[PDB]
């Protein structure tokens, strides 16, 4: 079959390459259509459906059967915010920022946003809570690295906000998720592990300043945390990156501010 | 989980199938050997 | 700031023996030690490993293949440990010479041992594929890993088995040995003109670079939104949090389109599968349908003349 | 030879039968290919020579 | 032109340069100062490629090629028809890549997520600069860079490889190839695993991460976790690019002969250099 | 030799029998291939030369 | 041969029938290609020869 | 042959019909290309010879 | 005993049947080797 | 030599027996291949020379 | 007792294992004698 | 030399014994291969030349 | 414990000396057959 | 810790001893096998 051509220069190799181009176009179509399951249909900046909806149509609905009797999810489907957004459009035309109206960190807008998730704890395969405080988790102990318990927590303004009382751990993965920090007032909040730099002397939190440590949301039960509370706490701490920049006591940031 | 009677019946049928397959194989080998012996 | 590359504290507790449905726990072995060195990066626990019928078959076949090549390497060294260490990379288990074609009449020292080792490798790889499919089926999951492995197996078979049959000689296959198979690829290129001008070779390279690009993008995205617990991707698929939304909006504001917490994995599996798929097709065409890829490119508008 | 039925008290018939089918087909293909490899017993080439098809 | 949830994230701030001069969106895209720069550089580069096609005379996209200046121009400039267009297009491409990375930084800041993605892109930018800027400058001419053609930079790859015999005998190259292959394997495994967990057998409930860890401990006896596998993917891809850049920075610069001669050092070690038998000796 | 039955108090028969089957088939294939490699005992070529096939 | 129906108490017909269809088509294609490979039985080239086309 | 309708109690008609359409078109294209490859039955070249188009 | 649960009688019966099969296999192998040695001795 | 039984208070018999079987088969194969390598003791070639099979 | 066997179980297991070992060794010895008679290596 | 037993208060016997077995077999194989490499002490060739096998 | 270590080491050294005795007799036989000094 | 240091020490001692023995064997002198063969007229 070497050198034989049906027409022109077209032969087995050309047939293969052209069939592959057709297949590749079909596959790109299919993959994008699969990627159009969340966040669609498109909205206007006020809330009404848009004039432009995309060259790719929406896909057929599919259903996920969640575990432990949590129910079923249907996507794509009717999706709504299920919360009020505290923003005001800065300009009439489309495609401009919406400024916050009150306190962005409390309103939950911008980088400090959160999604109204399910108000239930996360469950592992067996049916127990996936995240537990270590003192209530039987057999768990720090294995290596600097132990953070008992170390003072320092805010981004170089002032001590409290002391670490406990570690929350993911039971299946056996990796620490949250630190529990007790403030001067005696109440205890949570901080994600990904936001703290456990140093030799202290746990350093560059996201939040000390005065803002009281503003973190709290949990209903001391022995569990739900997805919604997780979302609120994580959004608060992360939005502290942008919305606590003035209080942040950074040398280079101060030099840049003086420059500008 | 199979009981003795079930095992005996299953083995009887399986051996019947095995012997049918072996008979067909034997006639095929005889035909080939007649056509072109390998010894 | 903490970049989440390495864990800064390790905790350990009772070992997780795993889920139990439609799975025979007798075959599952015992939990091995906890390795702190790996605990810095990911999970520290080793095992338990399922050792089924196909597991034993695959282990036996792979052990025999490895040991066969080792014994031939020893014979090639004069059974000298010093020479064996000095020429470990330079040894070879060459396929039968073109004189014998596809025949099994090659002497054991010039082609028979290669056929025996090839049979062992064939059995080992196919038994391992069956093992992957069966392990997915035991837990009730989908068989996606089986099909990606099937793509890899397709390229492997074309390299070692199907293409020699089409060409009509066992000498076309790949010799076992490090520098031996590197030289095999270089000679395969030189014989068939530039393999660069193979269009399916180009597509295979495109999807390999794409695999690297997509895995870098996805790893960076998930590490960047892990501060919102984005690494729990199955939970995000179940109940879309702010991690998925922030990732999607980053990519949408960057390049005009985005994926979901599930579809990006469809992109990943296809960008990885197409590498071996197109590579197998291109290798299969070479020699069988085209004998000079540079001239083919010249005739198809790719090369200047 | 009578008590061989007790093997079915050891092995589930489903797995054994699947493995048997795969093994038998694999062995048959292997032997046919081995015969096709040798210049003799390559029935295709033998019969091409027999009737002077070339 | 907004996603169902995009509204609450479109807020001012998080921009390195320009205040709110370019803090606006065009359709889905986010413009920004560096977005303006990226658009300018990209448009200029593409039009200059088209114009170089006009000068070359061919309108076939696969034959269009923008060669760098010959070796006789050294590291200096060249006429636009015979070398200058390549240099202008290269400056445009470098500017576009850098501006794209910085625009990604701005978007990360506005969304409050970590800066892993522009950092990862910086590795690809550095590999490109090694091939186009660092290695030719080190070696002494712009004629050692590659042409900007679809099938003609493969000619550069082939010629540069075969200048040193079989390029497979390059150790910083072997490591990079093994990293690329491991990365493709890891990507396939990870995508397939998450898909099989999220799309289980027909009629069954969605599986949990516990099932994933159980499956991979059943298969090979070790599971790296979810955070582990994403860390590993990032590290493998970055390491592959890093070692490829190293392999091309030491080639023709501190090593000039065939690359198998390098591997000759291990053979010549004193305590087996002279023993007879084997492949080598 | 009488007490060898006690080996079945050590090993599950399922695993042992699977391993035995795999091992026996592997060994048989290995020996047949070894015989096929040598110019003698390569029964295919021996019979080809005996009946003057080529 | 009468009791062979009991195989359907072992295997779901859906999977068995899908596998059977795939296997039969694959085998038919393989055999047709093998015939097309040999200069004889390459019915395309035989007929071209017979009716004096080229 | 009468009971073949029961195949539709095994397979969803949608998937079967899609697969059938794809397979039939693929097979038809394959056979047409095979005919176009051979110098005979390459109806384009046969006819161009017939009416002296060159 | 407790490793897999079989009792003494079960083990004895299983071993008897297994040894019967082993001796049948060995007998077939022996006749095959005799036939080969007669056809083409290797000593 | 009497107290050697206490080794079974150290090692589980299952793992030890599996390792022993694998090791013994591996060693036997290694020694047979070593003998086959040398021109002498290559019983295949020694016999082929003895009976003039060449 | 890392594996849980008692003294009697260990003694019985060792007795049977040594019986098997001596059977294997006897077969090996007769094989080596046959080979040495056929073709000595000393 | 009397107090050497205290080493077993440091090392688990299982790991130590496994490592010891592997090491001893590896060393024995290494030394045998080294002897086989040299033209002298290559007992195979010393015998073959002594009894005129080549 | 100390007693368990003592007993284990007694058995271990007994086995070690058995192995070394076999090794010594092997070396002696070889040296008679073909010396290396 | 005794464990890691003892394992590393054992591995390193064994490797160093093998290295020195191979160095001795490699040289035409000190190859006790070769000089012994030459001494007693073995080849
Ligand atoms: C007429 C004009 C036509 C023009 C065409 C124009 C358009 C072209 C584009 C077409 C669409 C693009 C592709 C769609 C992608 C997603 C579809 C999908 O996988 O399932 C969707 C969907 C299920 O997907 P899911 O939601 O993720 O899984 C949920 C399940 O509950 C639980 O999951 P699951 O356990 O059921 O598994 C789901 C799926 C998951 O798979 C994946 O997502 C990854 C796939 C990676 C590549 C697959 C293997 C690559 C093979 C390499 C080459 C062959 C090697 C074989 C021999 C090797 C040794 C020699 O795995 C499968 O079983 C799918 C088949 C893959 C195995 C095919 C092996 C033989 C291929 C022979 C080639 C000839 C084509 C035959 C097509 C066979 C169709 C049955 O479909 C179904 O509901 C029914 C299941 C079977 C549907 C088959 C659809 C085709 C899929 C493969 C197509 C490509 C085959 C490779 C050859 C490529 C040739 C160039
Ligand atoms: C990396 C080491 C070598 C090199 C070696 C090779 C080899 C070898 C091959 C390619 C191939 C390609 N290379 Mg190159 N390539 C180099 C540098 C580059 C640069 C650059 C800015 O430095 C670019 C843009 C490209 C671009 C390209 C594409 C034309 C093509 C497919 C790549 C792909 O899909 O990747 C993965 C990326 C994606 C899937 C994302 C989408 C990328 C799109 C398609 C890029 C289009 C660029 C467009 C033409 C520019 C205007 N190469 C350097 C010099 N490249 C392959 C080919 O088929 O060439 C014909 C091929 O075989
Ligand atoms: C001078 C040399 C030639 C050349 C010769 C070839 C040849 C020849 C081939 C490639 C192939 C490939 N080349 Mg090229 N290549 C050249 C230049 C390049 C350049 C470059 C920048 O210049 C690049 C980036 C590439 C890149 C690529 C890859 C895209 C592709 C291999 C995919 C793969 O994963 O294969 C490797 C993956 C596998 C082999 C899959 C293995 C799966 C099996 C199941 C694994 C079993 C494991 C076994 C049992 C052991 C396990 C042991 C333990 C259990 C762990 N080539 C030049 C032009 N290249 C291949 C291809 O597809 O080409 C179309 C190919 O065959
Ligand atoms: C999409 C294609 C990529 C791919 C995919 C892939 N490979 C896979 C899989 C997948 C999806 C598996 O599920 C399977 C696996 O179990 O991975 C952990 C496998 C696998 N890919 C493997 C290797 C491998 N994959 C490679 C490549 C690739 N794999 C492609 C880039 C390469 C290369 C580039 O050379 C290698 C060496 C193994 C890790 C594993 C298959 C293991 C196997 O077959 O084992 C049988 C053989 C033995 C047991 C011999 C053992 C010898 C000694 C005892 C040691
Ligand atoms: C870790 C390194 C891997 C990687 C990472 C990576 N690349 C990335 C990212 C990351 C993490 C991004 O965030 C960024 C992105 O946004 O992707 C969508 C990007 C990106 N990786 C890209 C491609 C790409 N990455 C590649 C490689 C890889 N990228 C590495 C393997 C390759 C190749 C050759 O292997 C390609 C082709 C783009 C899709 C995108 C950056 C897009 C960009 O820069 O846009 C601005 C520029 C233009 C729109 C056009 C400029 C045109 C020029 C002026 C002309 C150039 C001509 C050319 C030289 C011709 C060659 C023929
Ligand atoms: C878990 O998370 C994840 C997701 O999210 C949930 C994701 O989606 C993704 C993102 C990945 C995908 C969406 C999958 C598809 C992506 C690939 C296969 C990678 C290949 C990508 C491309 C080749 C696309 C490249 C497109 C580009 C570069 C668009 C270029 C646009 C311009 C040049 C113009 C930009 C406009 C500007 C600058 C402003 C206009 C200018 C004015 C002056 C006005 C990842 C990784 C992920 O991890
Ligand atoms: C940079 C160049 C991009 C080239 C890709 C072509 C896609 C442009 C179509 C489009 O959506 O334009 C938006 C505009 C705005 O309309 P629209 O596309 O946003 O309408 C709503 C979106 N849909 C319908 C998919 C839901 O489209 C047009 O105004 C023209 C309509 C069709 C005319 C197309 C002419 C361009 C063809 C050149 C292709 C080469
Ligand atoms: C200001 C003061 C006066 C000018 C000083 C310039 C200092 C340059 C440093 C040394 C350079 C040199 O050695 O000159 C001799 C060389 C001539 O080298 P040569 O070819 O004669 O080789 C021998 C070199 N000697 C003799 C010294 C050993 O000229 C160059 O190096 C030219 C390269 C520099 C071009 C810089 C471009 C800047 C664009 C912005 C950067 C963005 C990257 C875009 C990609 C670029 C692609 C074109
Ligand atoms: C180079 O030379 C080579 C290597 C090629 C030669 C190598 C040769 C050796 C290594 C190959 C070995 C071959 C031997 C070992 C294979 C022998 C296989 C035998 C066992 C064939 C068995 C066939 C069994 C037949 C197919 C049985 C089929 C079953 C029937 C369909 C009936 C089943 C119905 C069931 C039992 C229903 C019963 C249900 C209950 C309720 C009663
Ligand atoms: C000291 O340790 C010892 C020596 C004891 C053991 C160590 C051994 C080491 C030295 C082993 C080294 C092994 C080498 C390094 C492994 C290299 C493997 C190479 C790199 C693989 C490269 C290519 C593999 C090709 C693609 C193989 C493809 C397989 C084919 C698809 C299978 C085809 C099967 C057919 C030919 C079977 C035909 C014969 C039967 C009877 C029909
Ligand atoms: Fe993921």
């Amino acid at each position: 079959m070497v050198g034989v051509t049906a027409f022109g220069n077209f032969d087995l190799a050309s047939l293969a390459i052209y069939s592959f181009w057709i297949f590749l176009a079909g596959l790109i179509y299919y993959l994008q259509t699969e990627n159009m399951r969340e966040g669609y249909p498109l909205e206007n900046e006020d809330g009404t459906p848009a004039a432009n909806q995309g060259p790719f149509p929406l896909p057929k609905p599919k259903t996920f059967i969640l575990p432990h009797g949590r129910g079923t999810l249907t996507v794509p489907g009717p999706e709504s915010e299920d919360r009020p957004i505290a923003l005001a459009r800065t300009a009439v035309s489309e495609g401009f920022p919406h400024a916050p109206t009150g306190d962005p960190m409390k309103d939950g807008v911008g980088p400090a946003s959160w999604v109204a998730r399910r108000d239930l704890p996360e469950l592992d395969g067996h049916g127990h809570n996936k995240i537990k405080p270590m003192k209530a988790a039987a057999g768990f102990h720090v294995s290596a690295g600097k132990n953070p318990i008992g170390l003072p927590v320092r805010g981004c303004d170089l002032e001590i906000a409290g002391k670490v009382v406990d570690i929350w751990v993911d039971i299946p993965e056996q990796m620490a998720r949250f630190l529990e920090v007790e403030l001067k007032d005696g109440s205890t909040r949570l901080l994600p592990m990904q936001m703290v730099k456990v140093q030799s002397n202290r746990v350093h939190v560059n996201a939040l300043s000390s005065d803002l440590f009281a503003g973190i949301p709290t949990i209903k039960s001391p022995t569990e945390v739900t997805l919604l509370e997780e979302d609120k706490i994580c959004g608060y701490v992360a939005g502290g990156l942008m919305y606590a920049a003035p209080k942040r006591k950074s040398v280079v940031a101060a030099m840049l501010a003086e420059y500008a | 989980g199979l009981t003795d009677e079930q095992a005996q019946e299953l083995h009887s049928v399986y051996m019947s199938g095995l012997w049918l397959f072996s008979a067909v194989a034997i006639v095929a080998h005889l035909a080939v050997y007649i056509w072109r012996p390998w010894f | 700031e903490y970049q989440n590359i390495f864990s800064q504290v390790q905790v350990r507790g009772p070992a997780d023996l795993g889920m139990t449905e439609d799975v025979n726990l007798a075959n599952r072995s015992g939990v091995g030690p906890f390795s702190t060195l790996l605990g810095w990066f990911g999970n520290a626990q080793l095992g338990p490993i399922y050792l089924g019928s196909l597991g034993v078959l695959s282990l036996f076949s792979g052990l025999m293949w490895f040991f066969t090549i080792g014994i031939w390497f020893w014979y090639q060294a004069g059974w000298n440990p010093a020479v064996f260490l000095r020429d470990l990379f330079f040894f070879s288990l060459e396929p039968p010479a073109p004189e014998y074609g596809l025949s099994f009449a090659a002497p054991l020292k010039e082609g028979g041992l290669w056929l025996i080792a090839s049979f062992f490798m064939f059995v080992a790889v196919w038994s391992w594929w069956g093992r992957t499919y069966l392990r997915a089926q035991a837990l009730g999951m989908g068989k996606h890993t089986a099909w990606a492995f099937l793509s890899a197996i397709w390229l492997w078979m074309v390299l070692g088995f199907i293409r020699p049959i089409l060409m009509g000689s066992w000498s076309e296959a790949v010799p076992y040995g490090i520098f031996s198979h590197l030289d095999w690829t270089n000679n395969f290129s030189l014989v068939h003109g530039n393999l660069f001008y193979n269009p399916f070779h180009g597509l295979s390279i495109a999807f390999l670079y794409g695999s690297a690009l997509l895995f870098a993008m996805h790893g960076a995205t998930i590490l960047a939104v892990s501060r919102f617990g984005g690494e729990r991707e199955l939970e995000q698929i179940a109940d879309r949090g702010t991690a998925a939304e922030r990732a999607a909006l980053f990519w949408r504001w960057t390049m005009g389109f985005n994926a979901t917490m599930e579809g990006i994995h469809r992109w990943a599996i296809w960008m990885a599968v197409l590498v071996t798929l197109t590579g197998g097709i291109g290798i299969l065409l070479s020699g069988t349908v085209v004998d000079n890829w540079y001239v083919w490119g010249q005739n198809h508008g790719m090369a200047p003349l | 030879m009578s008590k061989f039925y007790k093997i079915w008290m050891i092995f589930d018939p489903r797995r054994v039968f699947v493995a048997q089918g795969v093994f038998l087909f694999l062995l048959a293909v292997m032997i046919h290919l081995i015969l096709l490899s040798t210049p003799s017993y390559n029935w295709l080439e033998i019969s091409a020579a027999k009737y002077n098809r070339v | 032109a907004l996603l169902s949830f995009e509204r609450k994230y479109r807020v001012p701030g998080g921009t390195l340069v320009g205040g709110n001069l370019f803090d606006f969106w065009v359709g889905p895209f986010y413009v920004g100062f560096f977005g303006v720069a990226t658009f300018f550089f990209a448009a200029l580069g593409i039009i200059l490629i088209a114009w170089s096609a006009v000068l070359q005379g061919t309108w076939n996209p696969q034959l269009i090629s923008v060669y760098p200046p010959a070796l006789e121009y050294g590291l200096g400039g060249a006429p636009l028809a015979k070398g200058g267009l390549w240099q202008i297009i290269t400056i445009c491409a470098t500017g576009a890549f850098v501006s794209w990375a910085l625009r990604e930084v701005e978007i990360c800041r506005k969304l409050g997520i970590g800066y892993h993605i522009p950092f990862a892109f910086a590795f690809a930018i550095l590999a490109y600069l090694t091939l186009v800027l660092f290695r030719p400058v080190m070696m002494g001419a712009w004629g050692y860079a590659f042409p900007y053609g679809i099938w003609t930079h493969l000619d550069w790859v082939s010629n540069t490889g075969y200048t040193y015999g079989n390029f497979h005998y390059n150790p910083a190259h072997m490591i990079a190839i093994s990293f690329f292959f491991t990365n493709a394997l890891a990507l396939a495994l990870h995508g397939a695993l998450v898909l099989s967990a999220a799309n289980p057998e027909k009629g069954k409930e969605m599986r949990t991460p516990d099932h994933e860890d159980t499956f991979f401990r059943d298969l090979v006896g070790y599971s790296i976790g979810t955070l582990g596998i994403h860390r590993l993917g990032l590290l493998l891809s970055l390491s592959a690019v890093f070692f490829s850049a190293l392999c091309m920075i030491i080639t023709g610069t501190i090593w000039f002969d065939q690359w198998v001669d390098w591997w000759q050092w291990w053979v010549k070690l004193p305590w087996w250099a002279n023993i007879p038998g084997g492949i080598n000796g």
